[PDB]
């Protein structure tokens, strides 16, 4: 009979388990025997307190490096303001030691945990690449609670070295099964930011994770976008509980918050899932998340049923992670077929945007070719356009099965006249749909201003397979 | 910074 942790703050970890059902169903995974043994997670952040009483037992120097100072030791830099506490808080969410009379427990409290010290310094492209590419045959899962500025006017993503690190990781990492990159979708909610303007979250190679409050609401900091895949609990208003984890200076905190707390909880759940089936590929893991995540009782005004009967929201992706369901489905999972890529250049001429532009195109999705896709995974609309005030644009993409993805919502602070230069807006909302048929792109001016610009390129990029479908939900 | 926590 499984015995739950006795740690002093475990009763305050409301998001791990409870009678109430407002949790991530993590105790159910523990009771199936999965606690993370043998899985290696690295926190890419501002360092990790490797001697913390709730981390030392799980600490893994092979999962760690200091990119900022170019040494093996990721110890945080101690300051009066405790600026470099962030990575230690994230690490405890994944892998804080259980049943040791200290603080609470990690989701994967028997996993090995490391940290890359890379945020405490200039975060260049090379710095990101060296962190994302660290020991990729030892580290299984990388967790990143950072990214481009959430001011609601930035469009930015991985530069060349970092993107090369993503492709090398998913292609050759973890013995060719592919590194698992987990990303926090962003804190730009107050600025009406869109997490599709962040190339890290918008990447197909990352599992972008959003947040829900204890009472099941969209937190103030949350960013909505179509690239988000799923959700874990985090902080909300001051009547709602927060996240319990290891803090800097060997302390315990019950007030870890924001998007930063959601990605590590997802990384811990993915660690449990990898223990249940170490042969899962990076794409397998995303399929598992899509199939098992739970919308129920998460409040949003945009819940929609996609072409295969799954509920999807721009605030939550496919909903809350469910650790018990993840580890159960993982055990007899059949590896997905190799990923196909079908490139469809849509436009035959540039199109003036004006007040509203609609582009309709019927595609065959590479019918008759080895990259024929009947089972969609990610879809991208790679757009090149000029516009005088970027944040007045709203962009939607409708799949042949009728699923409307918001690629870009209005961003009031985005005054840029720089437009989009082949920006690969991504949606997860048509996962498992047949992409043959009519796709519709809509670009509209959401303001009364007399704005102007031109769409000069629209590449529809479809990823997926041609086999293995389930009967729709 | 180019990237934020
Ligand atoms: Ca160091
Ligand atoms: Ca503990
Ligand atoms: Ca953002
Ligand atoms: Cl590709
Ligand atoms: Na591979
Ligand atoms: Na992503
Ligand atoms: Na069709």
């Amino acid at each position: 009979v499984y015995q739950e942790p006795t740690d002093p703050k475990f009763p305050q970890q409301w998001y791990l388990s409870g009678v109430t059902q407002r949790d991530l169903n993590v105790k159910a995974a523990w009771a199936q025997g999965y606690t993370g043994h043998g899985i290696v997670v690295s926190i890419l952040d501002d360092g990790i307190e490797k001697n913390h009483p709730d981390l030392a037992g799980n600490y893994d120097p092979g999962a760690s490096f200091d990119v900022n100072d170019q040494d093996p030791d990721p110890q945080p830099r101690y300051t009066q303001m405790n600026d470099n506490r962030h990575g230690t808080r994230c690490a405890g969410e994944v892998a804080a030691v259980a049943n040791n009379g200290v603080c609470g427990v990690g989701v994967a409290y028997n996993a090995r945990i490391g940290g890359v010290r890379m945020l405490d310094g200039e975060v260049t492209d090379a710095v990101e690449a060296r962190s994302l590419g660290l020991n990729p045959n030892h580290i299984h899962i990388y967790s990143a609670s950072w990214g481009p500025e959430d001011d609601g006017k930035t469009v930015d993503g991985p530069a060349r070295l970092a993107e090369e690190a993503f492709f090398r990781g998913v292609s050759q990492g973890r013995g060719g099964l592919g590194s698992i990159f987990v990303w926090a979708s962003g804190n730009g909610g107050r600025e009406h930011d869109s997490c599709n303007c962040d190339g890290y979250t918008n990447s197909i190679y990352t599992l972008s994770i959003s947040s829900a409050t204890q009472f099941g609401n969209v937190p103030w900091y949350s960013e909505a976008c179509s690239s988000t895949l799923a959700t874990t609990y985090s902080s909300g208003n001051q009547n709602e509980k927060q996240i319990v984890t290891t803090d800097l200076r060997q302390k315990c905190t019950e007030s870890h918050t924001g998007t930063s707390a959601s990605a590590p909880l997802a990384a811990g759940i993915i660690a449990l899932t990898l223990e249940a089936n170490k042969n899962l590929t990076w794409r397998d893991m995303q399929h598992l998340v899509v199939q098992t995540s739970k919308p129920a009782h998460l409040n949003a005004n945009d819940w929609a049923t996609n072409g295969v009967g799954r509920k999807v929201s721009h605030s939550y992706g496919y909903g809350l992670l469910d650790a018990g369901a993840m580890v159960a489905l993982a055990q007899n999972w059949t590896t997905v077929a190799p990923q196909r890529k079908c490139i469809i250049d849509i436009l035959t001429e540039p199109k003036d945007i004006g007040k509203r532009l609609e582009v309709r195109k019927t595609v065959t999705a590479c019918l008759g070719e080895p990259n024929h896709i009947t089972r969609l995974e990610h879809a991208q609309a790679r757009l090149t356009l000029s516009y005088n005030r970027r944040g007045d644009l709203a962009i939607h993409l409708v799949s042949p099965m009728g699923t409307r993805s918001t690629l870009l919502a209005a961003r009031p602070h985005d005054y840029s006249a720089d437009g989009f230069n082949d920006w690969a807006f991504m949606t997860t909302h048509s996962w498992d749909e047949d992409p043959s048929g009519e796709w519709v792109l809509e670009i509209e001016n959401t303001s009364e201003a007399n704005n102007y610009g031109t769409l000069t390129k629209f590449t529809l990029v479809l990823y997926g397979t041609a086999s293995g479908s389930l009967v729709p939900r | 910074r180019r990237r934020k926590r």
